[PDB]
């Protein structure tokens, strides 16, 4: 019940002007947004507020430092990102933190967690659901669906359905309130 | 005649295209991640595109396999088509080779390159 | 009703020994041991008889000028082809020949003609039938359905739906012995 | 260290390989056709692999996106492994990255590289 949600940016978190300058949302900002109220017991963390396609491989050690001094301190992680190298992140920090204690969950969403139709709410629901899961790893919730962090690519530019599992089943689906693992 | 497809990933740094112009490669395919862009902070990718682009044509297709790029959606797109990098739209990447590769075959002048790669030649492309 | 079959190798027309040798049948023999005899009015033309991981762009002149002198003879070509580099092919060929005059359909298979469970019976039947629609054009056929040629990529390594159409609606599909296009 | 993702393609030769070692690459990633090999007549590319594979790992993985490589499976793919090519399975082309980049992070001994890319690590691979 104890979650930590760490920021590293990403559309989910953008904000754009007409002034023509590009903002970003904290952590818990997006959550508020998303309109997730349901979450009891969630501490935030803000690692970075970057376009994921600005990552270079310094942040992942970076990521990973943050992660090893929190992963006994909480029951779950989820790490907000950009779509863009999401799946290089969750690949990387698989390696990385061989064997977490506990969930660890990267998502974002192809549409601003401002706009109001944006896919952030289902993300970031799927997300805290798994990280109250009992199961122990480095994951990815996208579009109702949970992946291995390592077997997950990012297959289409412009859709809700941005990413999908590689030769390996899909860890869990959503399904009303549920989450079904078969 | 010679083109060279790299893949974007972290990190990634200009040296490698700067060897690829000086071994006589005439087209870069660059696959990008999403709808397209290039880091413009964490690395000198893109200064080193805004040199070569204009000596060769530099193209940025997508690592994803669906819908292609679209570098007017984000700044690190917009930054990449300043830099002078060409998208290759909704192309396949067995297209999107193979026509730099024809085009290159009859001109070798950038901006003509580009126009002709950025046109709906025969179903390959939404322009 | 008269077509040409142009060869070029590939698995379809892979042949193995146990002395370790590696040979390769003709396009009339493809045909032949696929058991296609509905093959009313055929001519047959071996270009080359390689594994297509092996092609370079001189191949594509080579194959080009050769449809140049057959496109005006013909009312349909196919080409049988690797499936490695069939797309490539396939997408050349389409800027070389701007406007065929005819349908001109690549083809292949992921398991050799001479196995009993060979997609090469489907493909060709497909291949056939659709260069013997009216529709121009440079197509692959493959696993029962018709794609743009420069449009096709190769997107399974190991299974019969070894291509799609990408961001583009499939041009045809077989059901029975139709080939629907919508 | 510095990772280098080249996409096979039509008559592509061994220069650019050449330079990326000599630039200080510490690992390269090509993407070949279907399960995956090299040319063996028409290119000098899988000459220079012989040479390069012994300096620094030569990963291979497929440029289709799903069921990954199978070196075994064809001679295109024999003489990839003959030539010291180390196959990366059924891996994500993101997995593949970045494993290499993990494992360079504390190797550069090309025959112990080379155990390690084809050991499941963390549910990456089948091995």
């Amino acid at each position: 019940m104890k979650i930590l949600l760490i920021g590293m940016g990403g559309t989910i978190a953008s904000v754009k002007g007409e002034n023509g300058y590009e903002a970003s949302l904290s952590v818990k900002e997006v959550l508020d947004i998303a309109g997730i109220k349901d979450c009891e017991d969630c501490d935030f963390l803000d690692l970075k507020n970057v376009d994921s396609t600005l990552i270079q491989p310094e942040d992942w050690v970076d990521l990973a430092e943050t992660l090893y001094k929190n992963v006994k301190k909480y029951d779950g992680i989820i790490v907000t990102h950009g779509t863009d190298t999401l799946a290089y992140t969750s690949s990387m920090i698989s390696f990385m933190l061989r064997n977490p204690p506990i969930p660890i969950v990267f998502t974002g969403s192809m549409i601003p967690a401002t706009e109001e139709n944006s896919d952030a709410p289902l993300n970031l629901q799927t997300a805290i659901k798994f990280a109250t899961s009992g199961i122990r790893g480095v994951y990815v919730a996208f579009n109702g669906k949970v992946m291995l962090g390592v077997r997950t690519s990012k297959v289409r530019t412009m859709s809700r359905d941005a990413f999908e599992s590689i030769n390996y089943p899909i860890i869990a689906e959503l399904r009303g309130e549920d989450l079904v693992v078969n | 005649m010679a083109v060279l497809v790299i893949k974007l990933i972290p990190g990634l740094s200009g040296d490698i295209f700067r060897a690829a112009v000086e071994l006589g490669y005439r087209g870069i395919v660059i696959e990008g991640y999403g709808a397209g862009g290039i880091p413009y902070r964490g690395s000198d990718l893109l200064q080193t595109i805004e040199e070569l682009s204009k000596e060769i044509p530099i193209v940025m297709t997508t690592q994803a396999m669906y819908d292609g790029v679209d570098l007017t959606r984000y700044k690190v797109g917009r930054l990449a088509l300043r830099a002078g990098v060409i998208p290759a739209g909704d192309m396949t990447k067995e297209a999107t080779v193979t026509k730099l590769m024809w085009i290159l075959g009859h001109t070798n002048n950038v901006e003509e390159i580009k126009v002709l790669m950025r046109k709906n030649l025969v179903g390959e492309l939404r322009d």
